[PDB]
């Protein structure tokens, strides 16, 4: 069955790699076809074109830390004609508004972030989907952390 | 990692047909089931202490549909034995999946004491000959069978996705209770078997998860950089066998090395002059997702 | 006018069905064409192919409940070749961090969740977009709760 | 290089226009091609068709205001055959749950909102991506505020 | 549910041209407006107590653009009466929408005391004959008219989307103040009108929202399962009328049954031998989004 | 706004080759670097007080790769001087970008004391003649060169995106420390240079950011509304020059007007009879993203 012929990829987070965000394509409903490669944890575009890029991460924390914690999710492009990470999509989220567990209780918190947009890419471009606090990464369920692209 | 299901009915000496089922995660026995002749149904004889079957939603229910398979396989074996040119001692249903380094897949085939018979294809939703010989369209092997719909669902479903989902639950519950991962040592040697020109031998030493796959690729394809790029395409010098790499039936020269939990492998290749770059050995294993190894002459 | 020829669908939540999340296509800017069917509250794919699947729900609550409340949104696939809900996309959100109305006031809270990704689907597959707390579903405005797919 | 031939656009927020949300296409990884126009701060579709529309805004606030503050993001369509804003996609978010800085401290808060879906559009339709509190718009980084459409 | 707007100017006895407007949600009068001859503009004569027009942003302003329509329709009626072969007592602008079960749509057409005249098409942005007879290109009926731009906007806009949005506001404010939904009883009978071979009669008994639509589909198309699948295509044995189902002008044998708020319908069909599966009756109503009903001979 | 980088090596009188580099934001000098003959490397002679180079991640490192360019350009100049029909006093590398109103772009070309030589195209990843004359494929101008890879990276990269990103950092740090934006006054005059039929003159008076671009478009293309629509296509009566508008080498009649920070421009056009609508002047500047201006005869 022809996935379609269009370069595409939908990689998901590896739960067996605690503390970090490693993407894999060897799972249930994941994709890595028609040329796009997963190299050094980055997706590599196989041809000139317009691409839909997206990603979602789910942060989870038990009770609240100190001062203030910031969660950032961002998709970068390192172009073949300009080898430097330049942000394409990015968001920030503040889970614990300094609440900090008074001393009794402190329930868990969940904070998801979605990113997505269309971009002109060169053959050879490298796309990265990174976060700043991989220690809060909740990849316990399944479709909670993903990163993908489809050539439109 | 590996998840393998083995269902087997045998004609035994003279009389009844015995039935057994084995559930193996890597080289760890998880479940054993055998057909009770007194009761006329299966019984779980063994269950690994670390496997809570309730935490594995994708492991088939009804004790792996044992009664269903035992019965349908018994029927299939009887039919197979009518044409005296096929008569066999036993019949086996081999199905499971694997995540060997970067490689991953699932399988489901039926073999006989005489050798591989038919392989089930998820795409065509039917069995396909594994040998030139062909296979008798009887029992669980033909769409003609009244229970075909169940075969498609139990075997096809598991192979289509069920297994790949289940294997992850086993991994979770196995984490601490089995041999730890162990990275192998690799060396490629360029010996020479006299009559032929050159011979390459890739040897992988003492690695834990016993599943290992090897790919021989002409070095030209690595355009100077010896790293196997995940989504990249590579022509690969296929091996010759009725089995496809990944299926437990594929011939890999693996032996559990001396008093230890680890295993060792030796893969040889006939460096015929047909090529034009001298293959390089690419090793797929849990440790080192996929590494490339070179040199001949003897390195 | 040819919507395009591509199987597509953008269904929205029925506001006239309080307490539950029922999808309809008989509204203003909604879609259900070229083969995809809305059956038993699920979208049904008409052909093999790569599909962009997405959904958004908007939760709303007056003041805060007790202990802790979890909001989940998830899109499942029940494949023709494996009749079982398997999650493709999913997210969790914790509105009331146990704050619970002290006893005076308690303003309302809004919490949206977006889900989206590309997937390989078989002719006959059923897609579901479900939530766990339909009693918090805010479908008062309009484009606040939707579920759709487009064949790429 | 042919962007593709498909009408497309990915505009981003102008940081040099404090207090408001003005879209531009004259930047790094932005787009405005094959017919779509950016007129009066709205994207204008050049042809009949199915379009993927999306947008993201990032709100940021220092400490907490009074009573309660509501943040809304919404994409409207003003059709050629019905000149009136009708909402296609919309979401609401409540940052400060009335917490209001007790009197000592008050950390900053970040709240992102994503919107996206597929729609049937007429040649000449005008799409708007607006917010209610532009004074909380955080367009300091880069790919934090965007609006785009691609003809599928 | 249903939303219908009716604008009508009449030549009345001898003299002036009278004008009225009716806004109906289902069978509930919401607004009545009539042209005041003393003042020379319209006046709201009736307004349902449950309808707060401020909560219905999509209901046309300026008392439904009454003065605009009255005047332009008066002009159109005068022109129509010049060709003595068209002379009519009155002119009506029928526009509105519906959400009958799964079915939904909008309409906007002009009818005469003599019958349907022209239908406005959202796509072409112009009027189209509803009868072979054709329609006089005068008044509000031609692009030639100086006010055409307003027609496109007021009529075209409402029909394109305005109405479908507004109907939802009416529904909200009507929730508790009108007859409750009532599910009908259906039975299909296979009588026989003598001269012809077979006749099918679908009868729907006492349903509330008065809008009901019926589709006759050959049973073969249901491939064994008698459920109407939403997005699925179905050939449907169309009826013959100048009106399209959905437009209030479509002939449905509906009568408000005995002292009650409910209604009843009877739809007959000529089972000519042209077919090859015997139609089944599919009923579209608010209660039961869309149900299929069978049997003939008399069930 | 504008960001321009100018690298220049000269043969000076007799002997050594001098090298200088200038970084200009708008008309503001940001950095000056010159080759130190004693030390044999570049030195920063000037640095604007408002520019913190650490806050501009996209401004090239190693003092704008000065030593690299000086050396490679020196090599290129020597080769160019061997064919005595090319011999030149100096060589310059002009690269940078702009955001003039709605217009925006980047450039990178090499000019000689004799005039423009070659332009670097981001697409083809190579240089292209700027004159019919062609250009000698030597030094930094040919793929043959051992350092070509660095040229592609430093020049190509900056032109591909580096510059457009950097210019924004300059703008931030310049905000308060440079001439404030100043909106011009425009007037189009329809004089007549005697021999030819008509002549149009667009004059823009005292605007600050010195970058201004003008487009002459036949009025027919504005279909009655005189507003330049961003993404809309417009045929535009191109000017004739070896340079493309945007490159600092394009001939614009700009002069810094009397004691002030502002500038003035005068653009003339030969209203030949080839057209059929009489052009209208479209002015692109930071203030007024893009405005249209009309009238001839003398307005
Ligand atoms: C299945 O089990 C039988 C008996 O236990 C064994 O002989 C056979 O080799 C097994 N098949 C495979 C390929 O695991
Ligand atoms: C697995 O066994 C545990 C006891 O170790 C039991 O509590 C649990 O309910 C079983 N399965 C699960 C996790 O539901
Ligand atoms: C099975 O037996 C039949 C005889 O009934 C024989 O013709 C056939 O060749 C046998 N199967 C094969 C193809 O070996
Ligand atoms: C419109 O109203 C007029 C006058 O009240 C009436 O005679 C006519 O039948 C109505 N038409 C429809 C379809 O409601
Ligand atoms: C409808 O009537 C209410 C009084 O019942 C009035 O206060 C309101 O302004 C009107 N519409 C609304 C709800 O704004
Ligand atoms: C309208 O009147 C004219 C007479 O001027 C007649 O010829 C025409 O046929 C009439 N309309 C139609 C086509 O019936
Ligand atoms: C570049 O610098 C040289 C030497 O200072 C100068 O003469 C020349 O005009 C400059 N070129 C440009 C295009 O600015
Ligand atoms: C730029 O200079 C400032 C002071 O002028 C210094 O504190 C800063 O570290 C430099 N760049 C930055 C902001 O990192
Ligand atoms: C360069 O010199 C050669 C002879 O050395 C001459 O033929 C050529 O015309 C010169 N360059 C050009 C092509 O103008």
């Amino acid at each position: 069955r022809t996935p379609s012929d269009k370069p595409v990829a939908h990689v998901v987070a590896n739960p067996q790699a605690e503390g970090q965000l490693q993407w894999l394509n060897r799972r249930a409903n994941a994709l890595l076809a028609n040329g796009v490669e997963l190299r050094d944890n980055q997706l590599v575009v196989p041809s000139e074109g317009l691409y839909l890029i997206y990603s979602q991460v789910l942060f989870k924390g038990q009770g609240c830390p100190s001062t203030h914690v910031l969660l950032t999710h961002t998709i970068s492009r390192i172009a073949v004609s300009y080898q430097t990470k330049v942000n394409l999509l990015s968001a920030i989220k503040s889970p614990c508004q300094r609440e900090t567990p008074e001393g009794a209780e402190a329930k868990p918190w969940y904070e998801p972030i979605y990113l997505g947009g269309v971009f002109q890419l060169e053959k050879g471009d490298r796309l990265s989907a990174e976060i700043n606090r991989p220690d809060y990464l909740l990849f316990a369920e399944s479709g909670q952390v993903y990163f993908g692209i489809i050539a439109l | 990692i590996t998840l393998k299901y083995n269902y087997t009915v045998t004609l035994k000496d003279d009389g009844l047909y015995d039935g057994v089922f084995y559930d193996h995660y890597n080289d760890q026995l998880v479940t054993k089931i055998s057909y009770n002749h007194e009761t006329r149904h299966g019984n779980v004889n063994f269950r690994a202490d670390w496997f809570n079957i309730s935490r594995s939603p994708h492991t088939p229910g009804n004790d792996y549909n044992f009664n269903f398979w035992y019965s349908l396989m018994k029927e299939t074996l009887e039919e197979i034995n009518k044409n005296d040119s096929t008569k066999t001692t036993s019949l086996s249903l081999i199905t499971g999946c694997y995540e060997t380094g970067l490689l991953f897949g699932s399988y489901g085939y039926v073999e006989t004491a005489n050798g591989p018979l038919a392989r089930y294809h998820t795409g065509d939703k039917r069995f396909t000959k594994m040998t030139h010989k062909g296979f008798p369209k009887v029992g669980m092997l033909t769409v003609k069978n009244t229970l075909w719909k169940d075969v498609k669902a139990y075997l096809g479903g598991f192979e289509y996705m069920g297994c790949s989902l289940a294997i992850l639950d086993y991994q979770k519950m196995a984490k601490g209770k089995i041999p730890k991962d162990t990275t192998p040592t690799v060396k490629v040697t360029g010996n020479e078997l006299e009559d032929g020109n050159m011979t390459l031998e890739c040897t992988v030493n003492s690695f834990y998860p016993p599943d290992v796959i090897t790919k021989w690729i002409e070095s030209e394809h690595f355009k100077g950089e010896y790293k196997y790029v995940n989504g990249r395409y590579y022509p690969e010098w296929g091996r010759k066998s009725n089995y496809e790499p990944g299926e437990p039936g594929f011939p890999w020269n693996i032996k559990k090395d001396k008093d230890a939990n680890t295993y060792s492998l030796t893969d040889l290749v006939r460096t015929t002059s047909k090529m034009s770059s001298q293959p390089v050995c690419v090793v797929f294993h849990d440790t080192l997702e996929a590494q490339v190894y070179t040199c001949s002459e003897g390195c």
